[PDB]
């Protein structure tokens, strides 16, 4: 993947103004409210019966927030972003068995919910800029799969 | 099949999107155009420079057809028929794109009216997003 | 959606399927633990070693509802809805397995029955499959 | 990736053993009459436009052959496959735009197209090896994408 420096500018920008808490507690709770299978992946943080008492989950709360901050070393490091999520890669990949169709499920639900939160501000250029750097992430998550 | 609350939760936002159509589809468009730009490939008689006359006037169909799905929602099969000859047959349309433009469609609204993008809603529209995509590619399948 | 071609292409060769449901429906299963590993951990609760009662046993379940949404072809989803809440809400089987599935079923088929799944055949058959992965998936959306 | 000994003991038997034409013709007759989207791609061809039109097309046939062709220069050299595909790469993604899901669809097909041609002899454990070899193969062709 190349960037360009408008594409750097549009992530960096928009990277510094996220509320990285609030942000990753929707993307993963909607992940789970949106996307239902999702939570047999998280049966150790209990309580995912209802759509409210997912919202009301610390510890997917407190995940969201562990899983953002992630990206964020994306949006810090676009040159670096493969090693960066070699680590995660093993886990996701080799520990969990998570299908990568899902990295793309999470990804598409960051920027929507990055769209709820910047409203006009998450212009077209943007979200594409980003979807961009979320499908990167996807791609490098999946990467010890092949 | 879509769920009583998900009809409800449908109708709910849709109705906020009501008034905004040509906007709105039209922003939908071009948002894909960018964040998925090979997908301009089946537009090559449009001009998709910004705001144009064909992005307007075909974001306000998508959307219409999408709002007359809205209503008639027990049959969306019955009621977006010939766009069926026409995305699956006519067109021939990658699958793919239809989760290509209902994303696109997801972040029109979160941007537009947050406070209705609920994940409770946000669940739904996805569901029927997902419903038309599939009807209108069920001309395949 | 399912076609007269399709409708009777799918009961083309499911009843050159029949006296075959335990030993098609458990091939199924194999050549889909082996050949995608991770799909095992739905079944914990079971010996997966070749050929044994569980698999055996279960596959026989697999095809009987196979085979039986077959035959109440017009209601796909009424006569396999009580395994859209076991699949989509207890056992939360994620929908990127039921393509994995069919995948399987199809090659057990085209090795016992190669003039059989010609390619017209083929395709109804997925479009079928694919009317079931889903109803099993449901339990959402 | 990483190749099993018997693995490769698997492809490389079975491989010497598939009519690369017959084999390959079919595996696009159906590509195309099972998912027929995918025939945008293939208007020079020309008539596609019935199930018995894709299997008696010259082109199409001439097609497939060339495309399974393809697939056994992975089988010859699984360590550097990404490499040979790399040249396709650019063509299917950069200046072909081919949504990369359809060469995941291209392989599960040729898998049929495979179980089809030896049956029994297409066992579990070769069906999971030249899955997997599919598997890299749509991966080093959408390389260019990631
Ligand atoms: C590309 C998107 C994703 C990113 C960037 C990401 C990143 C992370 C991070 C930072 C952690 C925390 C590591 C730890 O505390 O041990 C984690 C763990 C985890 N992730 Fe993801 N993840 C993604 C997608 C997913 C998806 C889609 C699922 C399920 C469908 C999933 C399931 C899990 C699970 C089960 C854990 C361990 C949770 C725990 O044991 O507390 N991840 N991932
Ligand atoms: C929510 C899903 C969609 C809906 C509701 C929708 C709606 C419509 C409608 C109503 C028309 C006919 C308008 C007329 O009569 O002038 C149309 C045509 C068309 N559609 Fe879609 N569409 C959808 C998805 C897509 C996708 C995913 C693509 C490809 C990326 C696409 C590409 C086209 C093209 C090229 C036309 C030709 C119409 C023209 O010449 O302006 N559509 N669509
Ligand atoms: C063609 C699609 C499928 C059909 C027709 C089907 C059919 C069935 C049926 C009829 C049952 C009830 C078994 C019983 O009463 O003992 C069942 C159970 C089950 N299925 Fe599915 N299934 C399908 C897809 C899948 C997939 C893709 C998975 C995951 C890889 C899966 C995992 C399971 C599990 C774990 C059970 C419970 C088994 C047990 O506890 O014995 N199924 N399936
Ligand atoms: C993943 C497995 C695939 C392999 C190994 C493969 C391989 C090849 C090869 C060897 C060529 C030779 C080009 C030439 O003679 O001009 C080619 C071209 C081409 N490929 Fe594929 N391909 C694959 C999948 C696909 C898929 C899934 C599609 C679309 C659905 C596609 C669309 C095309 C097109 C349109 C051409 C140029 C055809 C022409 O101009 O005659 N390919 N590919």
């Amino acid at each position: 993947v190349h960037w360009s420096a408008e594409e750097k500018q549009l992530i960096t920008g928009l990277w510094g103004k996220v509320n990285v808490a609030d942000c990753g507690a929707e993307a993963l709770a909607r992940l789970l409210i949106v996307y239902p299978w999702t939570q047999r992946f998280f049966a150790s943080f209990g309580n995912l019966s209802s759509p409210t008492a997912i919202l009301g989950n610390p510890m997917v709360r407190a995940h969201g927030k562990k899983v953002l901050t992630s990206f964020g070393d994306a949006v810090k490091n676009l040159d670096n972003i493969k090693n960066t999520f070699s680590q995660l890669s093993e886990l996701h990949c080799d520990k969990l068995h998570v299908d990568p169709e899902n990295f793309r499920l999470l990804g598409d639900i960051l920027i929507i919910v990055l769209a709820a939160h910047f409203s006009k501000d998450f212009t077209p250029e943007c979200q594409a800029a980003w979807q961009k750097l979320v499908r990167v992430v996807a791609h490098a998550l999946a990467r010890k799969y092949h | 099949v879509l769920s009583a609350a998900d009809k409800n939760n449908v109708k709910g936002i849709f109705t906020k999107i009501a008034g905004h159509a040509e906007e709105y589809g039209a922003e939908t468009l071009e948002r894909m155009f960018i964040t998925y730009p090979p997908t301009k490939t089946y537009f090559p008689h449009f001009d998709l420079s910004h705001g144009s006359a064909q992005i307007k006037g075909h974001g306000k169909k998508v959307v219409a057809a999408l709002i007359e799905a809205a209503n008639h929602i027990d049959d969306i099969a019955g009621t977006l028929s010939k766009l069926s000859d026409l995305h699956a047959h006519k067109l021939r349309v990658d699958p793919v794109n239809f989760k290509l433009l209902g994303q696109c469609f997801l972040v029109v609204v979160a941007i537009h009216h947050p406070a209705a993008l609920t994940p409770e809603v946000h669940a739904s529209l996805d569901k029927f997003l997902c419903a038309v995509g599939t009807v209108l590619t069920a001309k395949y399948r």
